[PDB]
């Protein structure tokens, strides 16, 4: 095993990360292409995703892993942009190994990128828009809408669905104290009717999963309950089996059973509770035996569900069984079952609550990729509101913002030592890829259309000006209402600059060779 | 098709990047030299790049234009004849990674050619122009441009020889200049350098004869070209030689024979003579000599067409040839002759040529040792180059490396100011003009990428500040030293360097041979 | 098959020293480079420090073993200088290696080094100025111009820097060693309003919360907490084991049986004066209700330095047994506060009676400042201790090893034998600090060693080297010094493995 020593290192270093940016390269921008994914066995899907697509990849470099990592761990406050820090950071390497062949160090162009990240960020900060008020973030909700979801799962458009997300996250905001939580809002998907049928649950919604519908089922109540002494012969987290040595031990307790349901329902008639709720369970047979008898009542309530059950009712829980009465329960409002298909299971909606702790969507579908993109579509939304509702500071997106934070580069250079004109020029022209891979991936020459809005923004003023991917009439950014946030960009440029700083700096020799 | 004209254009580009590297750490005073190996075995030290151009040899057609462009460059101009060659490979060097990635070369050589106007215009518009009508100007831009070619000690010793020769005022402030029509300046070998002085007329250096007195004034040449060779014999000997008979008959074909045409042809008045080089005839009858010393004498030798050519233009005649001549049209002028030595050894004989429509004044240098002698014509030569192209236009600038940072950063602008794609091939143009500074930077002995930022940010903010110095090893502004260049050098180099980039750049396709 | 005895094997050790002299060179400035090291097992590291790349790195050669175990012992009984003592060593075996192959015996200059070095031992003696109590009227001013110092090595904040000689200087009570490997310290991650925050006592990580975990109070007059090594989950007890299933009276009454002994084995462990209960496993649903309806107090899920810290400073006892247990190897509190900022619970256990450890809490509201800015408070930390710890001082730098290059070059000048060259190549050899120094920010060594040498040539000085500024100025203004006592012990330890290693002729093998 040989050592890697000299400058053929870094020359293979930054080979693996320029083959490893030109996978994501081609996938940019709404145009793209649908990329498959296939595994060990016959499963053959496809999507476009940069977080997907980078959890599932096998590479065999030590450099790759630590990208994969450093790219996977930052996708929380950025949402949808994972794929253009990838092409820049290719880019900032190609740059770099270009101006290292002349003999300079990598310590130089490494402290030069950390100003030219400053002054591009201090220029973006200047050039944005603050004139947003209760009007400017809910009349043009439908262009932002569909800015962000687009047309790729169904080609009309959606207004139920937006509003409700919308809906969902302005109920939590101003009620406490301008934030959001993350673990408030929750996603909720089954197969069912259509994609129209978006419902907003402020309560909370629990399935049941039925095992016979043809079985005699009456709804008949109006008051909850929850207890948490043993209301039915428990499972003490234990498979129970057939572990008596007996055959008459079986029907004493089936009988046994018998009178155990006649004294509950007693017990329930004669002090006024209904649909009590515990924390145990037992077999099939004895909810099949309590819903042919009388009285129609489920078990089956194993697991941290009760946790819900403690907090959508309101009150405390009994200690023992011989301490109940008509005042330690919870009063209830409307607790019924609702069943849209009204051939498979049941399910419970609380529409009694004293505050918003479990507000989630339900969208119905009717196959595995639709509801999967309506589902990101939605998660994106539920991150573009939040990063809203965080700041009220947007930009304009297309591709004008990377040309501006580029020209301002190039003008703010006039005094230079022996390295500064140099980093700011190898750091600017790195910037005009996302464009032009953007104009590259339609049927338009990328280099004419990006010379030709490079003129027209440096001409007259009012930069916003850029391409169009969907072949429209002019190249504006204001008439077709397309934004960006400001936040996302900013987290993007970092996480690039601190990659492309640790790659820099990480470079001497290798242990195994 | 595409594969076969890219490999082709390649080739060419990889050659001439190899004709360019084979030569490049000799720019600047502080040159390496290069010794470079004949066939035989001799090993030869020199520096000049001209030399080495000339030397080698190599068949390729990038090569040979690149030798024509060269020597093209050196007879127009005659300074600077290794910078072009650099322009070349950096311009070839910027074609091809415009090339690599996909643009048409109709709109790569459209922005060369406006890059090359541009910096011609600013050229033109920053070089300060001065006067020459006088003698006062013309000899103070003189000795201030002569002082900045070779050492002290020998820019001393020519400075006589530079003051003499600029003091040949004959165009009256022309357009162009005749330096090289009627200039004819002779050698002589024993004397002191100390004597020298211009010349009109004639300056010979072969004795006439050695008899009595030969001071006459008989146009003082002879203008004859017919053949003067004896006539050669079938073989050796006709018939068998021993007694008489046949020795008399050779004793009056010697004596009696070649006498008759002497006598047919000294019957006309100006009994001058003379003939060429003796390259092609054996052996001259002295008899014919002996019988031509009475009635006056006078012949030369040792002449060559050269010299046939200058006193067929100075004086103003045209030679005659043929035997059948009943003409009179060989007179010349009358004036003075025969003269003797200057104290010392070496025959001399000048003519100051009295009353002649010819004008034409040469000098006489000379020497000992064969060591000062062209050292002094090489002086002179380059002091009436130098003049002539000062003559021939207005325009000065000084050299360094600020002119061409000072063009890198206007194309700069320039380009980022107009707009098109043909916009970024004018910005390979601003990557092809700051290698002559960090070449000078590396040679010197300092950091060429310190010392370029440096040159740029000084540029940048206080326009023309100074550039980079050799005697002392710093930046110094070119102010205090005198040292200047002619405008000319620097456009014509650009102008023929960008040409032959475009002839390099349309010829592609394929190469068929026979 | 082929083996020799003497040039050859001392040629052979010096080529298998330079392998691991230059495997470890660019690691020594502040800001030197990174290396991933990875094993077998699939796990990779990134490292910079020199004792971490030697500690992980084996060598099958006698030489460079003895010389990583030479180094691995200075670093223990010091702790400063590794990396410096095997560059003199490799840059001495250097010099002498073209002065052995022309028939020179290495017993001549074992005792000119030695000469050398005792030399150097004793102008070092003589030219080192210590200050400890003797100006700067009261110690105020000796506290500011050390903080100043302090925040002088990195530019940072002024509250940053005030906190840090505030953590630094309200530990030293106890403390009579000479390392901070006794109370240590622990980067916290979260955010709060303030940027920085100190407190007395142990600190906590996350805790689970569950329904009605306010029972408990917040604040405790006399806490006690309960080191008992079992927990109370719901995997620990049980309500049904192995009986007979025929009715419910059955589970009632082995639920009874167990709860009998659950109700005196915690009245047991309760009647000592424990209340406190710090549990290793996380707490269930039913435990934490169990333990507010008794008026207690419950916990779950705790690391093991934190019990290590809470036994530490409350002076709490190691308990082998759960039961019989008595009320004198309990620990004992004052202040057990609870308080939240934005999105954590964080715990205060301040009123210790023992003085021992500190909580230095450093929040900011983000995720990559927490692991970053880390190493700038520990180089402060340790000058602090140094320049508090030790009494004699020099000028740090580059501005040591050219005076004494200098004196041993004309001390050279006045012996008439074959130890000229010896003494000489010994002064040239001690040119290797600064010139790496110079290297290793990217900048020229040739263009600083040149000015160097000019301005010792006479003036004898403390003029080291910059980094930022990039020139020539003084070290003893710059705020930067280093002690007399490691710069001897380092040069020691390189002169002994430099005699070791010269003195080895030959081996000596053995199959069976
Ligand atoms: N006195 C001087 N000071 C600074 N630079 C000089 C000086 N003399 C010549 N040079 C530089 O040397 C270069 C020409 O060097 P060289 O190739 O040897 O002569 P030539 O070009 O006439 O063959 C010019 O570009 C000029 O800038």
């Amino acid at each position: 095993k040989s050592r890697l020593m000299g400058l053929e290192a870094l020359k293979s270093h930054i080979m693996a990360a320029k083959a490893v940016a030109n996978t994501m390269r081609t996938s940019l921008g709404p145009n793209g292409l649908d990329k498959m994914m296939v595994d060990k066995d016959g499963d053959v899907t496809v999507t476009n995703d940069g977080a997907t697509i980078l959890s599932m990849m096998d590479v065999d470099h030590q450099i790759a892993k630590l990208m994969v990592e450093l790219s996977k761990s930052q996708d929380d406050e950025i949402g949808d942009g994972t794929t253009g820090v990838v092409v820049l950071a290719g880019a900032l390497l190609e740059e770099a190994e270009q101006l290292l062949d002349r003999g300079i160090h990598p310590i130089r162009i490494a402290d030069g990128y950390e100003q030219a990240a400053r002054v591009a960020i201090e220029h973006l900060d200047k050039i944005s828009d603050s004139v947003l008020v209760d009007i400017k973030d809910t009349e043009p909700l439908i262009q932002t809408a569909k800015t962000t979801l687009g047309s790729k799962v169904v080609n009309s458009c959606h207004r139920q669905m937006a509003e409700i997300a919308v809906n969902a996250v302005l109920t939590v905001a101003d009620m406490e104290r301008r934030d959001v939580d993350f673990e408030l809002i929750k996603v909720e998907g089954k197969v069912g009717g259509r994609l129209e049928d978006t419902k907003l649950i402020k309560g909370v919604i629990v399935d049941k999963d039925f095992s016979h519908p043809q079985m005699p089922k009456k709804v008949e109540d109006a008051k909850i309950a929850i207890l948490t002494c043993p209301f039915e012969p428990p499972k003490p987290k234990t498979k129970h089996k057939l572990d008596v040595t007996s055959v008459e031990d079986y029907k004493a307790l089936q009988k046994y059973e018998k009178e155990k349901f006649e004294e509950m329902i007693q017990q329930i008639k004669e002090t006024g509770a209904n649909l009590a709720i515990c924390q145990w369970g037992f077999d099939d047979e004895a909810n099949h035996l309590l819903l042919q008898n009388n009285l129609p009542a489920v078990r089956w309530v194993g697991g941290p569900e009760i946790e819900l059950i403690a907090i959508a009712t309101g009150g405390r829980i009994v200690p023992r069984f011989s301490e109940l009465t008509a005042e330690k329960l919870g009063f209830a409002g409307l607790v019924q079952e609702i069943s849209f298909g009204t051939t498979k299971d049941k399910m419970l909606v609380i529409e009694q609550c004293k505050n918003s702790r479990a507000v989630t969507i339900f969208i119905r579908g009717g196959n595995k990729m639709i509801i999967e993109e309506a589902k990101r579509s939605l998660h994106d939304a539920l991150c573009v509101i939040r990063n809203l509702i965080r700041d009220n500071r947007v930009v304009y997106g297309g591709g004008a913002a990377e040309i501006s934070c580029a020209l301002a580069v190039s003008q703010e250079a006039d005094k230079c030592p022996t390295l500064e004109q140099y980093a700011m020029r190898a750091f600017a022209d790195a910037l005009e890829v996302i464009p032009m891979a953007l104009s590259e991936n339609s049927g338009m020459n990328p280099i004419q259309t990006m010379t030709e809005v490079r003129a027209r923004q440096v001409k007259e003023m009012n930069p916003a000006l850029g391409i169009d991917c969907l072949h429209k009439g002019t190249n504006d950014m204001k008439q077709q209402h397309v934004i960006e946030t400001l936040i996302g960009k900013k987290q993007q440029i970092s996480l690039a600059t601190q990659m492309v700083r640790m790659i820099l700096k990480i470079d001497d020799i290798r242990k195994p060779g | 098709d595409r594969d076969k004209p890219a490999q082709i254009r390649f080739s060419n580009i990889s050659a001439a990047k190899a004709v360019a590297d084979a030569i490049r750490t000799s720019l600047g005073p502080k040159g390496m030299d290069k010794m470079i190996q004949d066939g035989k075995g001799d090993v030869t030290i020199t520096n000049d790049g001209a030399t080495i151009l000339k030397q080698m040899q190599v068949l390729h057609p990038a090569a040979r234009m690149l030798v024509e462009l060269s020597k093209a460059q050196d007879i127009e101009a005659g300074d600077g004849t290794t910078s072009v060659v650099i322009i070349a490979g950096s311009l070839l060097d910027s074609c091809t990674k415009l090339l690599q990635k996909g643009i048409h070369p109709t709109i790569i050589s459209e922005s060369f050619q406006k890059a090359l106007e541009k910096g011609i215009e600013i050229l033109t518009d920053m070089s300060r122009p001065v006067e020459l009508s006088d003698r006062e100007t013309l000899l103070n831009s003189a000795t201030t441009s002569l002082n900045s070619k070779v050492v002290s000690q020998y820019s001393s010793l020519l400075s006589p020889m530079s003051v003499n020769a600029v003091m040949k005022v004959i165009d009256p402030a022309t357009a162009t200049s005749v330096d090289l029509r009627d200039i004819k300046i002779v050698k002589k070998l024993g004397g002191t350098i100390d004597d020298c002085e211009l010349v009109e007329g004639l300056v010979l250096t072969q004795k006439v004869s050695n008899s009595g007195i030969t001071r006459v004034e008989k146009a003082k040449i002879g203008l004859i070209q017919f053949c003067l060779s004896a006539p050669k014999t079938d073989m050796d000997n006709q018939i068998v030689v021993s007694d008489y008979a046949q020795m008399d008959r050779v004793l009056r074909e010697e004596r009696a024979y070649i006498l008759n045409l002497v006598k047919q042809i000294k019957k006309t008045g100006c009994n001058v003579l003379l003939i060429q080089k003796s390259i092609l005839r054996d052996a001259l009858s002295d008899l014919a000599l002996h019988f031509l010393n009475k009635m006056k004498i006078m012949v030369i030798k040792d002449i060559e067409r050269e010299d046939i050519e200058f006193i067929c233009k100075t004086i103003g005649t045209k030679p005659v040839a043929h035997i059948d001549q009943f003409t009179a049209d060989m007179l010349g002028s009358a004036e003075l002759a025969e003269e003797v030595n200057l104290n010392g050894s070496g025959k001399l004989l000048k003519i100051t040529g009295c009353a002649s429509p010819g004008k034409t004044v040469t000098i006489v240098v000379r020497g000992s040792n064969k060591l000062v002698i062209e050292e002094a014509e090489r002086s002179i030569h380059d002091a009436l180059c130098v003049i002539r192209c000062l003559v021939k236009k207005r325009a000065l600038i000084a050299g360094g490396g600020a002119p061409e940072i000072e063009l890198a950063l206007r194309l700069t602008e320039y380009s980022r100011t107009l707009s098109g794609m043909e916009s970024y091939c004018v910005r390979a143009f601003a990557d092809a003009m700051e290698v002559i500074p960090s070449t000078l930077a590396e040679n010197a002995g300092l950091n060429p990428i310190s010392t370029v930022t440096e040159l740029r940010n000084r540029h940048a903010q206080g326009e023309k500040t100074a550039g980079i110095n050799v005697r002392k090893g710093g930046i110094s502004n070119i102010l205090e030293e005198l040292v200047v260049q002619p405008l000319l050098v620097s456009v014509s180099a650009l102008t023929l360097a960008t040409e032959t980039v475009r002839s390099i750049l349309k010829i592609d396709d394929v190469v068929n041979t026979r | 098959t082929d083996s020799s005895q003497g040039i050859p094997q001392l040629v052979s050790n010096i080529s298998a020293c330079q392998v691991i002299a230059e495997a470890v060179r660019t690691t020594l400035g502040p800001r030197g480079m990174d290396k991933l090291i990875v094993d077998g097992r699939g796990k990779a590291t990134i490292s910079n420090d020199g004792a971490t790349i030697l500690k992980l790195l084996d060598v099958v050669h006698p030489a460079a073993k003895t010389l990583v175990d030479i180094a691995k012992s200075q670093d223990a009984e010091v702790g400063d200088g590794t990396t410096s003592v095997t560059l003199l060593a490799a840059e001495f075996l250097k010099q002498v290696k073209p002065y052995v192959e022309e028939g020179l015996h290495p017993q001549i200059i074992i005792r000119a080094f030695r000469t050398a070095t005792q030399l150097a031992v004793n102008k070092i003696k003589e030219i080192a100025v210590t200050v400890k109590k003797a100006d700067k009227v009261e110690q105020r001013k000796l506290l500011e111009k050390c903080a100043m110092t302090a925040l002088s090595s990195k530019l940072i904040s002024q509250q940053k820097a005030f906190f840090a000689k505030m953590v630094v200087d309200a530990v030293m009570m106890l403390d009579d060693l000479l390392q901070l490997k006794m109370i240590g310290i622990k980067k916290v991650q979260g955010g709060a309003l303030e940027d920085s925050q100190l407190v007395a006592g142990v600190a906590f990580k996350k805790t689970f919360s569950y329904a009605g975990f306010e029972m408990q109070p917040k604040k405790y007059h006399n806490p006690k907490i309960a080191l008992l090594n079992v927990e109370l989950e719901l995997k620990a007890e049980k309500d049904n084991a192995e009986i007979r299933v025929h009715t419910v009276e059955d589970y009632q009454a082995i639920v009874d049986a167990e709860w009998n002994i659950l109700y005196d084995k915690l009245e047991k462990i309760h009647h000592s004066g424990a209340k406190v209960v710090l549990s290793k496993l996380p707490i269930g649903d039913v435990a934490t209700q169990y333990f507010a309806d008794r008026d207690m107090f419950c916990a779950g899920r705790v690391p093991e330095e934190d019990l290590k810290r809470t036994m530490m400073a409350c002076g709490g006892s190691i308990q082998t047994s759960v039961n019989a247990l008595s009320a004198d190897v309990l620990g004992r509190c004052q202040v057990f506060e609870e308080t939240q900022i934005g999105g954590e619970r964080y715990n205060f256990f301040t009123g210790c009676p023992k003085a021992k450890t500190c909580t230095f809490i450093l929040r900011g509201g983000a995720e990559q400042f927490m692991e970053e800015t880390e190493r700038s408070l520990h180089d402060a930390i340790m000058i602090v201790r140094r320049a508090i710890k030790n009494d004699s001082v020099v000028a740090g730098g580059g501005a040591i090893e050219m005076e004494l290059s200098k004196y041993l070059r004309d001390y050279s000048r006045t012996i008439p034998g074959k130890q000229q060259l010896l003494i000489g190549a010994y002064a040239k050899a001690l040119e290797i600090i600064p010139r790496q120094l110079c290297d290793n920010a990217g900048f020229d060594a040739t263009n600083i060693l040149n000015k160097l040498r000019a301005r010792h040539a006479q003036g004898g000085t403390w003029y080291g080297v910059d980094i930022n500024n990039e020139d020539i100025a003084d070290n003893f203004e710059a705020f930067v010094w280093e002690p007399a006592m490691v710069r001897i012990n380092a040069l020691t330890a390189a002169s002994e493995a430099a005699c070791l290693i010269v003195s080895v002729d030959e081996t000596i093998k053995n199959p069976r």
